[PDB]
């Protein structure tokens, strides 16, 4: 692919969102840089607008799966840097468990060399006293599984996983993710049989910025064909 | 390959911590190391009085990808809770047990969405024939979410 090409080393990053979940409205927007060759992803996202009216965690996986490291054998099923630099669209629609849902659209892309991610969300329903809206999650991630399988009727990927999201002193708020992309330009893109991606994500905080904040460690690497 | 046999005893270990937090990382642990001294444990983990706890063992053991698991995890396709029965799907497919066709194609018709999404892509991996065959037959006696997934394969797959 001529996608991967582009990825071979480190290539700067910036992502913007446009929220609004259950009428409080906020914007958010965040730079750095990944390593696809180690699957890396690090970077730090304010929110622009003062206060965030969630909690960090929801947003991250709305907040590049470019630069998710595809083993060798895997090459031909990189859809997401196959249909670059013309980019691709990723539409989710998050549906948390025993609580509100949100609607995502973003426009992933190449800006002249700098993956550019433009989000713009949508929140109901969320319970007032409920763990999103009363602000119950812990400051951390864990290791899931994003399940690929492509779409040949349209031309991407059906994506969807499972999110666990750690309460303070509690269990765990669910959340499914049912997600599809689709590319940008006209160009010719890899689709790929059904295999998984495998996450580590890791949350920070910066003593310097006083700003609303996240700073992220990913580690996004593609599992599931084998040769 | 290689498996650190401290951690792998510790998490084994921890599968019984009286904190739900502790049994659950010890889950996800077990599975990225794929030890296979982990397996039996985490079938009896599968049983766990808490259901994130159940959850998490069941694609720790897809993880794992143990033909000794299939079985307890068909059964764990039963389970009340939803969430628990999804991930149980994913894991199925991952081993790629041709035992687990039938039951997955059960769980195309199942109640909540996301397990019969999870179903549909753990049928999608597993493929092949004995797959393609009971999908034939499902774009005719079938109906509804799990039709429209027996014409997408045939559509893909040959």
């Amino acid at each position: 692919s001529k996608g991967e090409e582009l990825f071979t080393g480190v290539v700067p990053i910036l992502v913007e969102l446009d929220g609004d979940v259950n009428g409080h409205k906020f914007s958010v927007s965040g730079e750095g840089e990944g390593d696809a060759t180690y699957g890396k992803l690090t970077l730090k996202f304010i929110c622009t607008t003062g206060k965030l009216p969630v909690p960090w965690p929801t947003l991250v996986t709305t907040l590049v799966q470019c630069f998710s490291r595809y083993p060798d054998h895997m090459k031909q099923h990189d859809f997401f840097k196959s249909a670059m630099p013309e980019g691709y669209v990723q539409e989710r629609t998050i549906f948390f468990k025993d609580d509100g849902n949100y609607k995502t659209r973003a426009e992933v892309k190449f800006e002249g060399d700098t993956l550019v991610n433009r989000i713009e969300l949508k929140g109901i329903d969320f319970k007032e006293d409920g763990n999103i809206l009363g602000h119950k999650l812990e400051y951390n991630y864990n290791s899931h599984n994003v399940y690929i399988m492509a779409d040949k009727q349209k031309n991407g990927i059906k994506v969807n996983f499972k999110i666990r999201h750690n309460i303070e002193d509690g269990s765990v708020q669910l959340a499914d993710h049912y997600q599809q992309n689709t590319p940008i330009g006209d160009g010719p893109v890899l689709l790929p049989d059904n295999h998984y991606l495998s996450t580590q994500s890791a949350l920070s905080k910066d003593p310097n910025e006083k700003r609303d904040h996240m700073v992220l460690l990913e580690f996004v690497t593609a599992a599931g064909i084998t040769l | 390959h290689h498996t650190d046999p401290e951690k792998v005893e510790m998490y084994i270990k921890n599968l019984q911590d009286d904190s739900m937090r502790v049994r659950y990382n010890a889950a996800t642990a077990l599975g990225k190391i794929g030890d296979e001294r982990a397996v039996e444990p985490l079938i009896k983990a599968l049983k766990d009085e808490d259901g994130y706890v159940r959850l998490e063992a069941a694609e720790a053991l897809g993880e794992i990808g143990d033909e000794r698991a299939v079985e307890p995890l068909i059964k764990a396709l039963k389970d009340e809770d939803p969430d628990v029965r999804s991930e149980a799907a994913l894991a199925l497919g991952k081993i790629g047990d041709e035992r687990a066709v039938e039951p997955l194609i059960k769980a195309l018709k199942d109640e909540d969405r996301y397990v019969r999404m999870a179903a549909a892509w753990a049928l999608g991996k597993i493929g092949g024939e004995r797959v393609r065959a009971a999908m034939e037959k499902l774009a005719e006696t079938g109906t509804g979410f799990a039709r429209k997934v027996a014409v997408n394969y045939l559509e893909t797959h040959k």
